[PDB]
This record gives C-alpha cells, structure tokens and sequence, in this order.
C-alpha cells in the first residue's frame, strides 16, 4: 500500500499472508473460513511451495497471534489466463484449520444481486496489505489499509493501456497518490456496510503504484460467488 | 421513487430482496435473523466481517 494508514489492533483480521520458502511474503490473501482462503491465480506461480500467514500485523516482531498453515489444495480457477489477467482468483484449502482470535477472523462473502447493487455502488471500499510503500520501494514490514473509491466502470477503461473484462473492477484515485501496490495482490478488498465487511474484490494489478490518471484492478468477486461456493464444496 | 430494497436497505442489517411487492431480509452465514426479521444476530463467536474486539 503507498499512502494509507496501518491497520491497527483488530482493524483487517481477514487479512492472510502468503510466504515462501525464504519464508518472505509475496502476495496476500482474504480468510473465508476456518479452512480456505481467497487469492489471486497470478499469485500462484510467484513461489515453488508457500504456506499461508494469518494474525501477523508487523512482520518483524511476533506478538503471538501469528500462524503459519499449510495448504493442502490449491483450486485455481481453469480459466485463468497470464496474458490479460482474466480469471484472476484461486481458493487455497489448509490443511489444518485457522483459529479465530484477535486479529483473525474471516470477511463475509455477499449474495451476488445485493452486492452488485448496494455494495459496489457505496463510495468507497478497503484494501489492504503488506505490499510495497512505493513503485519502487520495499514491501512493508507493517500491515497497512488504504480506503479506495469505486470507478466509474467507462473511466476506468479509457484509463487503461490494456484490456479490462467483465471480471475486473477499478479501484483508486486518479491523482492522489494513494493505492495498492506489487505485494498487495491476492489480498482483500473489502466493503464495508452498517458496522459488517463483505469481500468485494481481490487485488490483481495495476500499471505502477499510483501513477496519475491511473487505477488499480480488482478481480470483482461478485462474478464468481458461485465458483467460490462449488470451490469450497 | 425508490421502494423495498432501494429505500435504507429496506431497513435489512444485510441482504435484502424484493419478494412478491415485499421486502425480505436475510443474513451472511454465521447470523440469524431476529424476530424482527430486520436484525442479523452473530450464532458463534468471531462472525465474518467483524473487526475483533478480543
Ligand atoms: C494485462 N496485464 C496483467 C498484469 C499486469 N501487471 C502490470 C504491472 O505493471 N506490474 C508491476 C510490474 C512488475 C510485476 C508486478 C508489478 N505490480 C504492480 O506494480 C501493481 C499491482 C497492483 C494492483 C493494484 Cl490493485 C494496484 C496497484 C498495483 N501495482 S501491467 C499488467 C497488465
Ligand atoms: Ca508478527
Ligand atoms: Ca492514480
């Protein structure tokens, strides 16, 4: 994330980390329940073999919280492809399951007609991660949030360089220099709603970190609760 | 003019749905709806989508 704040104590307990074997995140990840978690595909050939992070709000110091899970399944979704980053969403099932605890509990996953209505029309949603600070700064040692306006789904197009389909949505500011970054990927965007958060999106990619007249792309999870629910059988 | 659903929710904590010319409340897995059929109540501990107060 550049800009943002940290999430505080309790403040992003969906919030998971995948790590690999240097045993260093590259991609993060939203709990669904106490057995699977929801990332982006593009995430899964970033590492060889990786475990699962859950509870970690400072990746340099361990306040006891953190655990480390294997994954047992991975189910990437068939359609994903490298070249547009169409289909950008796999579930990870652990092989044992997550315990729920300050600072780790899963993010509600809405009804599809609700959510494209009421969620995604709301101003703004919440990514969050341990992404890097700048395009080409380090990835940050402290788990970080950052609320990020909806847009308008023809702005976001004519911003692009590149192709965005009926699976992706905008994210972000247009000058402000906020927004998610390399790191943050496969992690959650969320969307508040009276006091609950429901996971609206994951993050996918964007063109740099924050550059002017430029947006990040979320794969928009209301496209494939039903694949998330065959998923998790 | 907006009616049910695209009035406050239709007073629904979550999901809300336009059934016959009625609204119908409903809830994220792991809550009920009160009897007030409006309210989602949390059945266990740590229910999705709540920041943790312990
Ligand atoms: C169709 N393509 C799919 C993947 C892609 N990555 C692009 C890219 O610029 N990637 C960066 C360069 C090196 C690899 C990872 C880097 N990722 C990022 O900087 C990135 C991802 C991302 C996601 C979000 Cl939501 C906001 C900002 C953001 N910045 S452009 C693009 C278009
Ligand atoms: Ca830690
Ligand atoms: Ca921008």
């Amino acid at each position: 994330i550049v800009g943002g704040q940290e999430c505080k104590d309790g403040e992003c307990p969906w919030q998971a980390l995948l790590i690999n074997e240097e045993n260093e995140g590259f991609c993060g990840g939203t709990i669904l329940s106490e057995f699977y978690i929801l990332t982006a595909a593009h995430c899964l050939y970033q590492a060889k073999r990786f475990k699962v992070r859950v509870g970690d709000r400072n990746t340099e110091q361990e306040e006891g919280g953190e655990a480390v899970h294997e994954v047992e399944v991975v189910i990437k979704h068939n359609r994903f492809t490298k070249e547009t980053y169409d289909f950008d969403i796999a579930v990870l099932r652990l092989k044992t399951p997550i315990t729920f605890r300050m600072n780790v509990a899963p993010a509600c996953l809405p009804e599809r007609d609700w959510a494209e209505s009421t969620l995604m029309t709301q101003k703004t949603g919440i990514v969050s991660g341990f992404g890097r600070t700048h395009e080409k700064g380090r990835q940050s040692t402290r788990l970080k949030m950052l609320e990020v306006p909806y847009v308008d789904r023809n702005s976001c197009k004519l911003s692009s360089s590149f192709i965005i389909t009926q699976n992706m949505f905008c994210a972000g500011y247009d000058t402000k220099q906020e927004d998610a970054c390399q790191g943050d990927s496969g992690g959650p965007h969320v969307t508040r709603f009276k006091d609950t958060y429901f996971v609206t999106g994951i993050v996918s990619w964007g063109e740099g970190c924050a550059r002017k007249g430029k947006y990040g792309i979320y794969t928009k999870v209301t496209a494939f609760l039903k694949w998330i629910d065959r998923s998790m059988k | 003019t907006r009616k049910l659903c695209s009035l406050d929710n239709g007073d629904c904590d979550q999901f809300c749905h336009e059934e016959q010319n009625s609204v119908v409340c409903s809830c994220a897995r792991g809550y009920t709806l009160a009897d007030n059929g409006k309210a989602c109540i949390p059945t266990g501990p740590y229910p999705c989508g709540k920041q943790t107060l312990e």
